[PDB]
Order: C-alpha cells, then sequence, then structure tokens
C-alpha cells in the first residue's frame, strides 16, 4: 500500500509502507526519502499524535491516507 | 532666549531661524550657550565663515524637517539631497553636529 | 524619519540565537546554522557587534578555571533566551539536537566574560525552547515555549527574583494567553505585552490544528493578572519568530513567519499601548528580505537586526547579514548615504568622516558567503 | 494645515511656518518682530503677485502640500523706502560645483 506524509508548509512525501509497520518504521522511511532524523519528526493522524510503538493498523490508517508531519523548529 | 537666531553664511546671506530649530545642531547649541552669551552680551547670531549660502539654506531646511517630523510615524517625503551638494552638505553636517 | 541605514555581511550566520545590547555593543549567544554540528557537545558561542565601529568579533573558547574541572559555559544551543540585568546576562532554556533537557540558569558577566551557574531555588520551569524572556527591575519573566519533558506548549509565567535567585510559578488572574511558542514578550512600564507565536487552536498539544496568534495579550506584573483588552481596528497578520522591541514607550514587531500562509515577513508594526492601537510603519530604504527568528537589539535610537532564516533565492538559508534601522537619522547620516549612493569621490572628505563611511561599507570576517 | 516658508528680501531669509488659515497680515507681524518694520511698511509677494493683508495663506495659493519643511515656499518681501516701496529683489544663493 501507499500513504502520504505532508508538512503544513506543503512538501508531500509518498511512502510505500506495510500495514504492520510501526510509527518508528515510518519515521525511518521518512528519513530515507528526505534525510530528516526520526527524533525531529512528529506524526499526527485525525488529530492524534502517533506513538513510536504502535503500528499503522493500530491507528486505523488505511490506503491513500495522509499523515500530518511536524518538525522541530531549529530555525524558528 | 530670543525666539529667533541669525545664521550668516560665508557669502553674507543671513538666515533667520527659530532658536529651537537651530538647536538641532549641537555646534550651534554650544555657540548659543558660549561664554558670556548672557544679558545684553547675548548676540543671538552665528557667523559661518566657511559654509556658503547654498549649503546653509539646505541645513536650515533640515532643521525644519527634523523638528516637524520627529516622532512622526506616517509616510513623509524623504529629505532631498542632490549629488552636486552631497559632499559639501556632508562636511557641513559633520561640522555642525546635526 | 525612520530609515534602514546600514546593511553589512560577514557576521555570524545564525538563526534562533539570542542577543542583548550592552551600551553600543551587541552580544549574540549561540543559535542554529544549517550544516553545523548541534549533536556533539560543544561550547556555546559569543559574538560581539560594535555598533560604533560596525565590526563583529568573536570571544575565544572558555578555558578550565581549575585543573581537572570542565569549563563553566552553556553547551551550544538554539531557542534559548537572554536578558540583561546590570552587568549580567541571564541565559536560560533552549536545546540542541542531542543532549536532552537543560533548565540550568546561566549567568554571564558582560565585563569579565566569566560564566557561572547561580544556585536557584523554588519552582524551576521545565526545559523548553521558543519561550520569551523579559525583565522588570531584578525580576526575570519566562512565558510560554514548548516544554521538552511534558511535550506540550506552555502558557505559564515563571518569574525569577534574581535578588534571591528564587523561581515562582505565578498563579495568575484573568484569562491567560494561549499556550504558544516563538512568540514575543515585551515590557512597557510594568506591563508585559505578548504578541504572536505558534499555537494550537484547541489546547496545549500538537493536533494538526496549528494557528498563528495576532491578538495581543497583556500581563500586569503589579497585580499579576492578564488584562481584558479592547479590540483594535487593525492588527498584524499572525506570525511566529518575529522580533519585538519597545522603543520610546511603544511596541514594535518585525518580520517572522506564518506557516498557514507559508509567508515570511519583513513588515514593521507599531503598537501604542496608551491608545491601544496598531499601525503598520514603512521605513525608508530597502531593509532586510523577509525572514524569521532574526534578533533585534536597541542601541540608542537605532535597532540592530541580524541573522535569521528565509526562503532560498527545504530550500531555506540562514543569514550572516546585519541591518540597522535608524529611527532618527541625522543630516550627517543622510549625507553619508547620499555620498555612497551617488558614488562620489570621498578623498577630499576629512578623515573622521571617511572612517565612518568605511565603517558602514566594510563586511566583517566571521563568515564568507555560502 | 501648516505651511513652511522662506520670507526673502535682498540677502535676508526668514524660515518660518504658519497655518494655511493664517493671514498675510499675521505673516507681516512675524516679520515685524524680527526685522522691526511695521506691516504698513511691508509688501509680501508670491512670485510677482502682491499679497493682501486680509487673505489667508491658502487663499494666496500656499498649501501644506506645496510648502513642506524640506522644500519651503518662498514669499518675497519689500520694505517702504521713503515715499515709495523698494523694488522686490531677492539675491540668489551661491552655487555648487
Amino acid at each position: 500500500m501507499q500513504i502520504f506524509v505532508k508538512t503544513l508548509t506543503g512538501k508531500t512525501i509518498t511512502l510505500e509502507v506495510e500495514p504492520s509497520d510501526t510509527i518508528e518504521n515510518v519515521k525511518a522511511k521518512i528519513q530515507d526519502k528526505e534525510g530528516i532524523p526520526p527524533d525531529q519528526q512528529r506524526l499526527i493522524f485525525a488529530g492524534k499524535q502517533l506513538e513510536d510503538g504502535r503500528t499503522l493498523s493500530d491507528y486505523n490508517i488505511q490506503k491513500e491516507s495522509t499523515l500530518h508531519l511536524v518538525l522541530r523548529l531549529r530555525q524558528g | 532666549g530670543s525666539m529667533y537666531v541669525k545664521l550668516i553664511s560665508s557669502d553674507g546671506h543671513e538666515f533667520i531661524v527659530k532658536r529651537e530649530h537651530a538647536l538641532t545642531s549641537g555646534t550651534i547649541k554650544a555657540m548659543l550657550s558660549g561664554p558670556g552669551q548672557f544679558a545684553e552680551n547675548e548676540t543671538n547670531e552665528v557667523n559661518f565663515r566657511e559654509i556658503p549660502s547654498h549649503v546653509l539654506s539646505k541645513v536650515c531646511m533640515y532643521f525644519t524637517y527634523k523638528v516637524r517630523y520627529t516622532n512622526s510615524s506616517t509616510e513623509i517625503p524623504e529629505f532631498p539631497i542632490a549629488p552636486e551638494i552631497a559632499l559639501e552638505l556632508l562636511m557641513a553636517a559633520n561640522f555642525l553636529d546635526c | 524619519m525612520l530609515r534602514w541605514t546600514v546593511h553589512l555581511e560577514g557576521g555570524p550566520r545564525r538563526v534562533n540565537h539570542a542577543a542583548v545590547a550592552v551600551g553600543h555593543r551587541v552580544y549574540s549567544f549561540g543559535g542554529y546554522c544549517s550544516g553545523e554540528d548541534y549533536e556533539t557537545l560543544r561550547q556555546i558561542d559569543v559574538h560581539i557587534f560594535n555598533a560604533v565601529s560596525l565590526r563583529w568579533t568573536k570571544l575565544p573558547p572558555v578555558k578550565s578555571a581549575i585543573r581537572g574541572q570542565a569549563p563553566v559555559v552553556p553547551y551550544m544551543r538554539y531557542g534559548h533566551s537572554t536578558v540583561l540585568i546590570d552587568d549580567t546576562v541571564l541565559l536560560w532554556g533552549g536545546r540542541n539536537d542531542t543532549e536532552g533537557a537543560c533548565n540550568v540558569l546561566y549567568a554571564f558577566d558582560v565585563n569579565t566574560h566569566k560564566w557561572f551557574t547561580p544556585r536557584v531555588s523554588g519552582t524551576v520551569p521545565g526545559a523548553r525552547d521558543g519561550h520569551s524572556a523579559c525583565v522588570l527591575g531584578k525580576i526575570m519573566y519566562i512565558f510560554g515555549g514548548y516544554e521538552q519533558q511534558a511535550d506540550c506548549f506552555s502558557n505559564d509565567i515563571h518569574k525569577l527574583d534574581t535578588s534571591t535567585m528564587t523561581w515562582t510559578l505565578i498563579c495568575t488572574k484573568g484569562s491567560p494567553a494561549r499556550w504558544r511558542d516563538f512568540h514575543s514578550a515585551t515590557m512597557l512600564g510594568s506591563h508585559m505585552y505578548v504578541f504572536g507565536g505558534r499555537a494550537d487552536r484547541f489546547g496545549p498539544f500538537h493536533s494538526n490544528n496549528e494557528i498563528y496568534c495576532n491578538r495581543i495579550r497583556v500581563f500586569d506584573t503589579r497585580t499579576e493578572a492578564w488584562l481584558d483588552c479592547p479590540p483594535t481596528p487593525v492588527l498584524p497578520e499572525g506570525r511566529r519568530s518575529h522580533s519585538a522591541f519597545g522603543y520610546n514607550g511603544e511596541l514594535y514587531i518585525f518580520g517572522g513567519y506564518n506557516a498557514r500562509l507559508n509567508r515570511h515577513f519583513h513588515d514593521l508594526w507599531k503598537f501604542n499601548p496608551v491608545s491601544f492601537t496598531w499601525k503598520k510603519i514603512e521605513p525608508k530604504g530597502k531593509g532586510p528580505c523577509p525572514r524569521r527568528r532574526q534578533c533585534c537589539c536597541i542601541v540608542g535610537d537605532k535597532i540592530v537586526l541580524f541573522g535569521g532564516t528565509s526562503p532560498s533565492p527545504f530550500d531555506l538559508i540562514d543569514h550572516s547579514d546585519l541591518h540597522i534601522l535608524d529611527f532618527s537619522p541625522s543630516l550627517k547620516t543622510l549625507c553619508k548615504l547620499a555620498v555612497i549612493q551617488y558614488n562620489l569621490d570621498q578623498s577630499c572628505l576629512p578623515h573622521d568622516i571617511r572612517w565612518e563611511l568605511n565603517a558602514m561599507t566594510t563586511n566583517s570576517n566571521i563568515s564568507r558567503p555560502i | 494645515m501648516d505651511v513652511f516658508l522662506m520670507i526673502r528680501r535682498h540677502k535676508t531669509t526668514i524660515f518660518t511656518d504658519a497655518k494655511e488659515s493664517s493671514t498675510v497680515f499675521e505673516l507681516k507681524r512675524i516679520v515685524e518682530g524680527i526685522l522691526k518694520r511695521p506691516p504698513d511698511e511691508q509688501r509680501l509677494y508670491k512670485d510677482d503677485q502682491l499679497l493682501d493683508d486680509g487673505k489667508t495663506l491658502g487663499e494666496c495659493g500656499f498649501t501644506s502640500q506645496t510648502a513642506r519643511p524640506q522644500a519651503p515656499a518662498t514669499v518675497g518681501l519689500a520694505f517702504r523706502a521713503d515715499d515709495t516701496f523698494e523694488a522686490l529683489c531677492i539675491e540668489p544663493f551661491s552655487s555648487p560645483p
């Protein structure tokens, strides 16, 4: 399957991901496609912050879904 | 002191300007408060043997502009400075501390 | 009238630094820069801008005071705050990429350049970044920011009484300002004016409901109450990472960033607290490109504005430049600018004037262009 | 609202300001205080146009938009000489290179 990850600015990343992948796994995939370390990433879905332990199925994240990505504001 | 003071250019033009406005110049302020400038020994005038009238007239306009627009916050025209006067006006402003 | 009179390059390339003016010299501490190391433990940095000579310098590293004891100095960080009280800079908060959480108060003597960590007591605020800091007398007020351990926006005010080095979480009255970070807080008289910042529209937690504040909030330090404020007919766009400063009794905000609009700013807005009104101000001259999280410090009637981040001409750049906003340009200043603009020969000017012209047209040597 | 003026005679230039609504006669009172000649011994001009005591500065063509502090408007001044008035004469300022 595929999911989308979008920051509030507008950058959109496509990820080919398994439904059994953890949130930690998704952050690792985001680092590969963009070079952003996982500890600078925060993922939100339907208003909920995603825990690194749970997986995509645990949060009812189906296909074509968009996750909201928040980054550490090192540059304010 | 007197409401107005007299500033005389090297070429003998006399510019009569408000004392409050002339105090924009640190140099003139010091001159107007120079030794003995009291009672009937107070001259209320300054003679600039090295500033010509085309420069001193612009300096006086700067005084008026500075006093009028101090603490102003609305869009105002800039103070115009033509290329042919800029060097002389810079030397006059440095000498006058304004 | 107010004018951008100086634009210099070659300074520290920093964003999310913090700075204070000590007389005519601006002390800038730390901050972030793309491509540089914020993971391994390093000492924080101090650069000094002399607003008379218009030169940047950098202080040397802190050495160990006694053999076997580590140098006393904050680690390199960004998102911290600095305030000045008499001869002492108080540096607090901020973070780096790696070392988790530091809420240790650091003090820096502006004359000896010695750092120390005064022993504090009371309710120490949790470590955070993007908070505001301001002072009234010997009291430092910390508000807002994003708490590292609690993992939330804050709307607490913690005051530090530097006479006893005692922290207090203020039990405020009135409706508190919304939890937020990268806002500003500016003391005019005894009132703290809080403007802007990133926030969430439902609570203190990130929830993909991010908003940019523009309703000014006022805290009276005397009664320790948030005030009910009148509406204003006009107001700036919401933004974070503007700079705020109080000049001649009025609040000014410059620049910043609104992520909903994806817009960087280089506007200047004036808030008069007596009439309680906003006005947009247009300085003469070019001035800085739109940017965020620069620092601004007041030197007399001039604002020294430097650093920050802006879209490249994620494609962001960090700035090494510096701008001076002159609220009251002298004729000498106006003429120097004219002589420079018209490219006139300077060789017949007296040497004191030529020194000033040279000062305003010579880069420093802290950085080279990226 | 406020007009900024240079009142000029021979090699004398008075920098002064006034309201658009103030009168030519009020301007003569300013001149009287400085140069010690009463209004009846004064003629004031906008270029070649003689100005009447009872007219306001706005009525004479001066406006705050056209008499700004950094570019004041010129008012010519002539004094009574003996039986008659002297010719209006404004000596030019020096010239830059």
